[PDB]
């Protein structure tokens, strides 16, 4: 302002930003096998 | 982000912007056999 005559600029500006990402996995596997033999047939339990 | 200007005169200036997004997946799965394999004894023979 100058002296009638008066001037006023304000400016205002905010910006965000965000970004999350979670990724959690398990995975289990197991085999077991078995084989076997025997040489009246009751024992055959 | 908001922006008022006076010069004398009255100015007034309001914006507001929100986003928000979610996104999961879940996958699971399984596959087995079950092989097996006997034999009676049957003692008696064809030995003719």
């Amino acid at each position: 302002r100058v002296l009638f005559a008066k001037k006023t600029k304000v400016e205002h500006r905010c910006t965000t930003n965000k970004l999350s990402e979670k990724h959690e996995g398990s995975f289990i596997q197991g085999a077991e096998k078995s084989i076997s033999l025997i040489r009246s047939e009751y024992g055959a339990a | 982000s908001s922006s008022r200007k006076r010069s004398f005169f009255r100015s007034s200036s309001s914006s507001s912007r929100s986003y928000t997004s979610h996104t999961n997946e879940i996958h699971k799965g399984k596959s087995y056999q079950l092989l097996v394999v006997e034999n009676t004894v049957e003692v008696a023979q064809f030995i003719n």
